[PDB]
């Protein structure tokens, strides 16, 4: 099996569009999302609210819908709650909130692009394991 | 190691519990008889390091037999007194432990386990206040069985939806 | 009826302690 | 001489049957109260609420134990690391429950065995003998210290000093495994290789000199009459016992030092004993054995097990299942 | 907690300034001095034993040093060192008190499956304090904690009302960095999947000096008893001529 | 006989919808729009005696209520059980991942 | 004047409710247009006593003395709620929050341990009609819920449970099941309780007021494996009452 | 309680006293060889 | 120190022994039905 | 049959403790000097 | 607690049956010449 390029193909918008990363931008995704995700989203969990996971399915449901590219950047410059209701960047990692998540501080566009790409290509890897916890362990 | 506990509740039986404080009690016999020899040696050289005061040809103990007897008859109670009998005991306390725990294996080889106590399940069974390391152990092992089983035995194709893993609160 | 088994075993344990120290055979240099 | 000074003469006697020494005037009233509150408790002692959970496990005899089953169940999580003798409790009756007797034992125990170290060191030198069997004994007092107390230290609390009894000794275990990853960490590891080398050498030892005894005696009598305590000449032969292992493996593999050669006796199992009791000890603060979970990994990113991830399932088996209504947020976190 | 419990920089400066006086008027009064004669019959003088007695004080300081970095989090910040295991232990329970609390739970009346509050209990003097294993840990204190603290312990009034996204954000990051890794320094409890690189300097400035610490306790009592005997002049071996157990009369 | 209830409540439409009065909340992250803000306003204002009553509840917007109609088709309710709304049970029921 | 944490924490004082001076004999008027509430009320039991239960049913059977073995951990507290003033001039509380319940395990002689659930969880009591003020001729009188003392996910020794567990004793893989329904088949009670409250004193300025209380519930049933024992609890309490 | 307290305090004191002024009583002096 | 003077042999002849484990056995046979009940 | 439970113990006892302390009084004046 | 009935005689002869045989052969040692 291998990493190839339907692999790295992924919803770029809600229209149908998609985009087909590079497995360098597949490497950068895996290696930022570490740098700033994984403390609370290792395997596709939340630790510190593990009734939200970022399985495909969960953030498709989500409001605005966030399966996709620019609704994943969108999540990293202004999350919110799953039904978009409220705006969370001030207890959630974020570029509106770089002054307070300093990790945030160092990602450029191109990099949340690369996270955003990594969330969307591990469970077409992982299968039930992106998201599963333990038991999938 | 893992699957002998969840599986035969190996911690449990006599027969390696002998295994046990055989390896153990070997470890022991080593250590102590080692450090007592080291510990009664005979001024035989100059030398502050004293491997050197010793010659394999020597016709006398390097060590104090007396000295030592009287050391631990007086810190523990009892001492060897015939070194004879102190170096067929060194064999024959790993020897044992080892050729008991053999015997345990082969009555693991039908699963016949020394996995339960039966006064202790009825008891629980119909009262459930009543609770026992041995009982806290078994529900360990439920949880080994039940998580290990479907990878560690592949070829029983297990399925065990995530409603059936046995579970306590929130882990 | 098991408790006080249990009981009789260590106890006999304990009381062989006490004879195997102060009632042994005495070492001799001989 | 005035009455002090007789009594520094009794305590430091070289003539007690069992010496007693400075050492020894903490060592016997510790010992014995530890002694005599274990074998009460053992017997008599009602259910203990380990976990602070209002949830009583039963530890003694005359509730429901067997020899086996039977503990001394440390005391409540509720306590934590907080000093819980019998004048802190209301009563008795609450003393009981909250366990307060495994920490007057393992107080009493692990002062009183420090005092028998000394003791060993105190009295080798009123008998002018070298002075390091005290630092043989340093092993096994330094795992029964990681046990009953650094581990507690580490996560906060004596319910988690190991169980005085046999099935809690395995409960310690199993926990410890899914917590720690025990197995997979070098200072248990060199701890097995302490145990069964020091096993392996104590056969080796014993086959070896019993292999050799210069022959004093007739058949139908026992070889050990073939030595006598206190004679200076040794009882064995040592040429023939290396003649003999050196040509087993080869010449330069086999000891001609008896020295050498008992020192290493001493210094396998102790040295080994030191890194497990050190194992324990630094996985107090959750330093772990190696994590290979999901290491391999395929061409596309799909996982591919080995031995290590099985382990983990094992471990994930003991981890969700012990102590099933303490936890109440997602993480064990101590 | 001993010496561990400092937990403000007024008492440390303090305890400094007496320090470093004690240890300029000590350091004369042994200049100007010659041991007594009580010192002089206590022990051993020789270079051998003065070793000895430094390696068991550097033990005892090894341990010392090995609780202030696991418990401490004055001198030993956690925005450097991270959370202590108590804390992150805490900022778990501080973490789903906040999410559940949001989502509508009453916190002070929720009771867990044992009867025990499941976010909130009492310790056992009556203070009010966070529930679940995190009982053991009720006498953490730090600062993100602390504004949520009455005369009574936990306030249920200030946590319902006045709980800050600050608090929040460092409950959250504590928990995430609770001091839990493997020896490879693969970050969280020993089942966790390879992902996050990370072993708190807490865990490995604990075990550490622990190990030191331990060691040192050893060479201690190697010296201590290597020092005796020389000085007593047996450290070599038993004189044959003059074993002394053999002027000794028999023990039975 | 004795019974457990909450096996019985699997077999009522309780084990087929979210059951407004009985299910656990993380049940609504199922559903668009519902987690966690009507999810919180539903929970608070339980019991319902028929599904349209969540209609009723006090400040919801015009969107929130459109939510909600979209969403009745996802939902029940049976009759309160002791034993799934105490101990906080609705809100955290001791399951994560 | 005030205490902080530090000088409270570990005396026992933080599981005891605040007293009022023998000078608080005072009267708190109630203006009948005036909303109120219950800003905070404590419970402190000194005493439970345990109904024994007799072989003999005939005579009574008396609530003994029992040996608390839980520690401090008994008080309820910071409890709040709406203090309704009726048409007939009654005042009525209604619980709505707070620290309203404490397991309890205290001893009888001889060693039987009684688990309880100490709770006003829910608690409506009302006074006497035409209360016009608070005084310390008050008394509250009225009913709670007393839930089940385990909640529906404990699991029991032998990893049975209501919500989550196994439903059979699997060590006893071919027992009869009927002799162990009741220890397999795991019930959640919910019974009422019964407190009264004795007003004692009254600052009439502060609008405080403490007094003694006794209640009435039934301890816990394991989930109906046995009987409940019935459980009287006697103690002080203290509320400020605030308008609102 | 609290007399078992006092009487506990002082039974350790007093063993306590006893190593202490045990060990300062010539503890090096008390070997069989060289007593200075 | 000195041995105690008072010390004798005891002794047990092979037809004591014979009468003896008759004894104790009929003795069992007899009462062992009232043992059991 | 309903038997009493400890009669097995009971009658085991009774022939062993007093038959051993014979045997044991037997074999010791048979090993004697003589 | 529901014991097996027979471990209590089963135990009572697993010692007094080879305790008996060692204490008869040390007390025939004890009375050699
Ligand atoms: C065969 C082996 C047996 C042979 C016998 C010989 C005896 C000696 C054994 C030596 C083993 C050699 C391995 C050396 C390689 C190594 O270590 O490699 C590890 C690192 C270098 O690798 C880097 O190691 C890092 C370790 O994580 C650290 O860095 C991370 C990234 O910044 C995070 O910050 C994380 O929190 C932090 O812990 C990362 O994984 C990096 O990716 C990786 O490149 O070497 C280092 O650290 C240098 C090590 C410094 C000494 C450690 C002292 C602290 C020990 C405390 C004592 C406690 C008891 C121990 C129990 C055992
Ligand atoms: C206190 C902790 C403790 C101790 C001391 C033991 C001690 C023992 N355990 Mg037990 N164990 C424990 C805890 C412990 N266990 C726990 C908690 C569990 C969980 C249930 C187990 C599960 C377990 C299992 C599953 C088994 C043991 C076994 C044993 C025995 C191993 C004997 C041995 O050396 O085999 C080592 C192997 C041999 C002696 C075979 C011969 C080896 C030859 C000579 C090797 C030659 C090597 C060669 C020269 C070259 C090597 C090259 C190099 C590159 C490697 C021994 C009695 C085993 C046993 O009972 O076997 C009967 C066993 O199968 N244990
Ligand atoms: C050698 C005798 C000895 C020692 C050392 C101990 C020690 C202990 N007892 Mg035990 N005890 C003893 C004999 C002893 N007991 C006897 C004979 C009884 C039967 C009456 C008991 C009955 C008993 C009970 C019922 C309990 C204890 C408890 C304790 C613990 C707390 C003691 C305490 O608070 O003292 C405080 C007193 C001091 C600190 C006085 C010291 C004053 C000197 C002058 C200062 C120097 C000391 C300093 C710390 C440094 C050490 C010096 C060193 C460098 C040489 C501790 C493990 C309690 C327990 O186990 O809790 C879990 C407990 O409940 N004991
Ligand atoms: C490295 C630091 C250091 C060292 C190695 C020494 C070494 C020495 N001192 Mg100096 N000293 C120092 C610093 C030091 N001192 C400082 C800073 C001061 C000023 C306070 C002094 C003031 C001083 C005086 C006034 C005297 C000495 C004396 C001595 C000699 C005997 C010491 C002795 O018996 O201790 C052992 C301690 C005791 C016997 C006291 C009782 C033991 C109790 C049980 C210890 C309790 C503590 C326990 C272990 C727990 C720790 C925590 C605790 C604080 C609760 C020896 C040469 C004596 C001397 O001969 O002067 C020439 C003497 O009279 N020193
Ligand atoms: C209230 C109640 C009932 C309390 C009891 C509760 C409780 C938990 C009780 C424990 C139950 C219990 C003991 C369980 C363990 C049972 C168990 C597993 C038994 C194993 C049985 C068995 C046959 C195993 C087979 C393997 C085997 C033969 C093991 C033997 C191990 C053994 C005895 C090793 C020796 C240990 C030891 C301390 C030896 C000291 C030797 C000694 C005096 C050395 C000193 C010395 C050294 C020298 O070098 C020289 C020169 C001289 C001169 C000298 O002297
Ligand atoms: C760690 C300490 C090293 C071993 C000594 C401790 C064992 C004690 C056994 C009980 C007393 C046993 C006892 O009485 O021993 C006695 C024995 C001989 O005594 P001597 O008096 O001849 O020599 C020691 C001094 O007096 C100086 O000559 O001591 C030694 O040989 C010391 C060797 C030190 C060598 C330098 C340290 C090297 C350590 C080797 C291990 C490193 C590898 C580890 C990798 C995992
Ligand atoms: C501070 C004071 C501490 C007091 C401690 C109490 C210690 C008791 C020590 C054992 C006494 C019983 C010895 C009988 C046997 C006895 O009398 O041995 C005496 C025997 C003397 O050996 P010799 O060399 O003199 O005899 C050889 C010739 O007779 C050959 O026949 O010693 C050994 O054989 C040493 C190895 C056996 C070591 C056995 C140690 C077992 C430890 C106990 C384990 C059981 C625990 C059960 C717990 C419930
Ligand atoms: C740049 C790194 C991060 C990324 C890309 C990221 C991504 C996301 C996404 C896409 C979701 C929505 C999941 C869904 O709709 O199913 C989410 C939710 C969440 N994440 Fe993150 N996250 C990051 C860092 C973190 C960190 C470090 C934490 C822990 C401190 C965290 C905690 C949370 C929480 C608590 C939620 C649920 C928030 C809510 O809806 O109330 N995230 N995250
Ligand atoms: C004088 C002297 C001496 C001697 C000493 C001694 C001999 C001591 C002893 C001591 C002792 C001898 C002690 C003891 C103690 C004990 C204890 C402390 C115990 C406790 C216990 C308890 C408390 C229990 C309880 C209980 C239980 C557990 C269960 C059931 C119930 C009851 C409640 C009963 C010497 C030689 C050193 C020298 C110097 C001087
Ligand atoms: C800085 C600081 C501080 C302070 C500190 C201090 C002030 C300290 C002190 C310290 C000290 C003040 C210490 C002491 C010590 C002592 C010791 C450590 C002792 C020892 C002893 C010994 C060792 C002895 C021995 C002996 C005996 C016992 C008997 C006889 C013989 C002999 C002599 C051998 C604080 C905490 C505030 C805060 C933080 C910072
Ligand atoms: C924690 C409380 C303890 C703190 C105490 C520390 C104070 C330090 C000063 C103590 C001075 C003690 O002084 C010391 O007393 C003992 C007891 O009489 C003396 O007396 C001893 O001398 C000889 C030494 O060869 C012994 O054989 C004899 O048995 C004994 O009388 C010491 O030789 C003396 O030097
Ligand atoms: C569970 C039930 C157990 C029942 C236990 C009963 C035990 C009874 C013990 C009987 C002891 C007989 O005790 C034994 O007496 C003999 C002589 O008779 C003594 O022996 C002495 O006399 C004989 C004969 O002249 C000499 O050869 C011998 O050298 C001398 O020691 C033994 O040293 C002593 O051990
Ligand atoms: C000599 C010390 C004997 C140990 C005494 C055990 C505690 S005393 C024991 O306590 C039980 C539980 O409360 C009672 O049921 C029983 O009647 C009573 O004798
Ligand atoms: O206590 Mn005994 O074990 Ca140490 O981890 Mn957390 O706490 Mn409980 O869980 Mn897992
Ligand atoms: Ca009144
Ligand atoms: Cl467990
Ligand atoms: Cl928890
Ligand atoms: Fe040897």
């Amino acid at each position: 099996a291998e990493l190839t390029p339907e692999v790295l193909t992924v919803p770029l918008n809600s229209e149908g569009k998609t985009i087909t990363l590079t497995e360098k931008q597949y490497l950068e995704g895996k290696r930022l999302f570490q740098y700033a995700c994984a403390s609370c989203h290792v395997g596709g969990i939340t630790k510190t609210n593990p009734s939200l996971d970022l399985r495909t399915e969960t953030l498709a449901l989500a409001t605005p819908p966030r399966d996709n590219i620019e609704g994943l950047v969108d999540y990293m410059k202004n999350p919110t709650t799953y039904d978009g209701e409220q705006e969370i960047a001030e207890v959630h990692p974020s570029l509106r909130s770089a002054d307070i998540f300093p990790k945030m501080r160092n990602l450029t566009e191109k990099d949340l692009v690369a996270i955003a790409g990594h969330i969307l290509v591990e469970p077409k890897i992982l299968g039930d394991k992106w998201g599963g916890g333990k038991v999938y362990y | 190691l893992l699957f002998f506990q969840g599986f035969h509740n190996w911690t449990l039986n006599p027969f390696h519990m002998m295994g046990v404080a055989g390896v153990l009690g070997g470890a022991l016999l080593c250590a102590i008889h080692g450090a007592t020899v080291e510990n009664t040696l005979f001024q035989d050289g100059e030398g502050a390091s004293t491997f050197r005061a010793f010659n394999p040809t020597q016709a006398e103990e390097t060590y104090s037999m007396v000295t030592a007897n009287r050391f631990w008859s007086q810190i523990f109670g009892i001492a060897f007194s015939n070194k004879r009998w102190l170096h067929f005991f060194m064999l024959f306390v790993p020897v044992t432990g080892l050729w008991m725990s053999a015997i345990g294996v082969v009555g693991l080889a039908l699963n016949l386990r020394s996995y339960d106590f039966i006064s202790q399940e009825i008891r629980a069974a119909e009262d459930p206040e009543f609770e026992t390391f041995y009982t806290k152990n078994l529900l360990l092992n439920e949880g080994i069985r039940a998580w290990m089983a479907p990878q560690d035995q592949p070829h029983e194709n297990f399925v065990f939806p995530e409603e059936v893993l046995p579970r306590g609160n929130a882990l | 009826m098991e408790t006080i088994t249990y009981v009789f075993i260590f106890a006999c344990i304990i009381a062989l302690f006490f004879f195997a120290i102060f009632f042994r055979e005495p070492p001799r240099i001989t | 001489a005035n009455l002090w000074e007789r009594f520094c003469n009794w305590v430091t006697s070289t003539d007690n049957r069992l010496y007693v020494g400075w050492f020894g005037v903490i060592m016997i009233p510790t010992l014995l109260a530890a002694t005599i509150c274990f074998v009460i408790a053992f017997i008599a002692a009602p259910p203990v609420d380990i976990d602070g959970i209002r949830e009583p496990v039963s530890g003694s005899l005359l509730y429901g134990n067997n020899i086996i089953t039977g503990a001394v169940v440390p005391s409540s999580n509720a306590i934590g690391l907080h000093f819980y003798p019998i004048w802190e409790a209301a009563s008795l009756d609450e003393w009981l429950y909250n366990g307060g007797p495994y920490q007057l034992i393992i107080f009493h125990f692990l002062l009183g065995a420090s005092c028998y170290m000394g003791r060993q060191w105190e009295l080798s030198y009123r008998l002018g003998m070298r002075p390091w069997i005290c630092v043989a004994y340093s092993a096994p007092l330094a795992s029964a210290f990681a046990v009953f107390l650094i581990y507690p230290i580490g996560q906060g609390s004596f319910s988690d000093g190991m169980p005085l009894g046999i099935s809690g000794t395995f409960n310690f275990m199993i926990v410890f495994q899914a917590e720690h990853n025990i197995l997979m960490h070098p200072f248990h590891q060199l701890g097995v290789a302490g145990v069964f080398g020091g096993a392996l050498f104590c056969a080796m030892h014993g086959s070896l000199v019993t292999s050799s005894l210069i022959r004093e005696t007739t058949e139908t009598e026992s070889a050990n009459y073939g030595y006598k305590f206190g004679q200076e000449e040794e009882t064995y032969n040592i040429v023939a016992a290396h003649g003999y292992f050196g040509r087993l493996i080869f010449q330069y593999a086999s000891f001609n030092n008896s020295r050498s050669l008992h020192f290493f006796l001493a210094a396998w199992p102790v040295v080994g004993v030191w890194f497990a009791a050190l194992g324990i000890s630094t996985m107090a603060f959750n330093l772990n054995g190696f994590n290979f979970n999901h290491s391999v990994i395929d061409a596309k990113g799909n996982v591919i097990n080995t031995w290590a991830d099985i382990i983990n399932r094992a471990n994930l088996g003991m981890e969700v299942m012990h102590e099933r209504n303490a936890h109440n947020f997602p993480l064990d976190l101590a | 907690g001993w010496i561990v419990s400092v937990n403000n920089l007024e008492d440390v400066v303090g305890g400094h300034i007496w320090i470093g006086l004690i240890c300029i008027a000590g350091g004369i009064w042994h200049i100007l001095t010659t041991p007594f004669g009580w010192a002089r019959r206590a022990f051993i003088w020789s270079g051998e034993a003065y070793l000895s007695y430094s390696l068991g004080a550097l033990s005892m300081m090894g341990f010392i040093a090995t609780c202030f970095v696991w418990f401490n989090n004055t001198v030993y910040p956690s925005e450097f060192y991270g959370p202590t295991g108590p804390e992150a232990s805490q900022a778990q329970a501080m973490t789903f008190l906040i999410r559940d609390q949001k989502l509508g739970a009453n916190v002070g009346s929720a009771q867990g499956p044992t009867g025990l509050g499941k976010y909130l209990m009492r310790s056992p003097t009556g203070e009010i304090i966070f529930g679940g294993e995190t009982m053991r840990f009720w006498d953490f204190r730090g600062p993100w904690l602390e504004p949520l603290r009455g005369p009574n312990g936990l306030d249920l009034n200030k946590i319902k009302n006045d709980i800050q996204p600050w608090q929040e954000r460092r409950a959250a990051e504590y928990m995430t960095h609770a001091p839990l890794g493997s020896l490879n320094s693969v970050g969280g409890v020993a089942t966790e999947i390879n992902s996050v690189n990370f072993v708190s300097p807490r865990s490995w400035l604990a075990t550490s000096h622990f190990v030191l610490a331990f060691f040192f306790l050893v060479g201690h009592l190697w010296h201590a008893g290597r020092a005796r005997a020389a000085a007593a002049g047996f450290e070599k071996g038993i004189d044959r001529e003059s074993e002394p157990v053999l002027s000794m009369p028999s023990l039975d | 006989e004795l019974v457990n209830v909450v096996d019985e409540k699997l077999g009522t439409a309780y084990g087929e919808k979210i059951d407004l009065n009985n299910t656990n909340i993380a049940a609504f992250i199922q559903y668009r729009g519902l987690y966690p803000t009507l999810a919180k306003l539903i929970v608070k204002n339980a019991p319902y005696e028929s599904v349209e009553d969540v209609l009723n509840i006090p400040g919801l917007t015009e969107r929130q209520k459109q939510i909600l109609r979209e969403n009745l088709e996802h939902f029940t309710v049976t009759e309160v059980e002791t034993a799934l709304v105490e101990g906080g049970d609705r809100y955290n029921n001791g399951l994560y991942k | 004047q005030t205490l902080t944490y530090d000088d409270i924490v570990g005396t026992g004082l933080a599981n005891k409710c605040p007293t009022l001076d023998d000078t608080a004999r005072g009267a708190y008027p109630i203006d009948s247009s005036q909303t109120y509430r219950i800003a905070r009320l404590c419970l402190q039991p000194t005493t439970f006593l345990v109904k024994e239960e007799p072989k003999n049913k005939r005579q009574e059977a008396e609530f003994v003395p029992t040996k608390l073995v839980t520690r401090e951990t008994t008080s309820l507290d910071q409890i709040q709620g709406e203090l309704k003033v009726n048409s007939d001039g009654s005042l009525t509380f209604v619980e709505e929050d707070g620290i309203d319940f404490q397991p309890v395990t205290v001893q009888m002689a001889g060693g039987e341990r009684i688990p309880l659930l100490f709770t006003v969880k829910n608690l409506v009591a009302s006074t006497q009609p035409n209360v016009t003020s608070i005084t310390t001729s008050t008394d509250f009188k009225g009913e709670f819920n007393v839930p089940s003392y385990r909640t529906a996910n404990f699991l029991d020794p032998k990893g049975r449970g209501l919500a989550s567990g196994y439903d059979s004793a699997i060590a006893l893989p071919q027992a009869k099941e009927e002799e162990l329904a009741r220890a397999n088949v795991k019930r959640f009670s919910l019974t009422k309780g019964q407190i009264s409250l004795n007003v004692a004193k009254v600052d009439g300025r502060t609008g405080e007021i403490a007094g003694t209380f006794e209640s009435e519930q039934l301890s816990d049933d394991d989930m109906g494996a046995h009987e409940p024992h019935e459980v009287k609890i006697q103690g002080v309490f203290y509320a400020s009452i605030e308008p609102a | 309680m609290e007399t078992l307290k006092i009487t506990v305090y002082i039974v350790v004191t007093f063993f306590v006293l006893l190593f202490v002024f045990g060990f300062l009583s010539g503890d090096p002096a008390r070997n069989p060889k060289r007593k200075d | 120190m000195e041995p105690n003077p008072n010390r004798q042999p005891v002794e047990l002849n092979r037809t004591s022994l014979y009468l003896g484990l008759l004894l104790i056995l009929v003795l069992a046979l007899l009462f062992s039905s009232y043992f059991f009940n | 049959m309903e038997v009493n439970q400890l009669g097995l113990i009971a009658t085991a006892l009774f022939v062993l403790v007093p038959s051993v302390f014979l045997i044991i009084l037997y074999v010791q004046t048979e090993s004697q000097q003589k």
